[PDB]
């Protein structure tokens, strides 16, 4: 509810470099 | 996914207004803040910045 998980996934999922390639 | 970039001159009515209405924009743009309008222009003109915001 507090978004603790959202921030934890946000920390541990980097998301830095990639995209939809096509 | 690519990092976008926009900034404005600090201590401005624009920056204060931004902080008042839109927090995230302020907190993010502090990194893109520029010394002077000629220099802000330097960040836009030579590349290394996409958009500039001002009066």
């Amino acid at each position: 509810e507090n978004g603790f998980m959202e921030e934890l996934d946000k920390t541990w999922v980097r998301y830095q470099e990639c995209d939809s390639r096509s | 996914s690519p990092a976008f970039r926009f900034g404005t001159v600090p201590n401005g009515s624009t920056e204060r207004n931004i902080r008042n209405n839109y927090l995230e924009m302020h907190s993010y743009m502090v990194k893109f803040n520029q010394r002077s309008v000629q220099d802000a222009l330097l960040s836009l003109k030579s590349g290394k910045l996409d958009a500039f915001i001002y009066d």
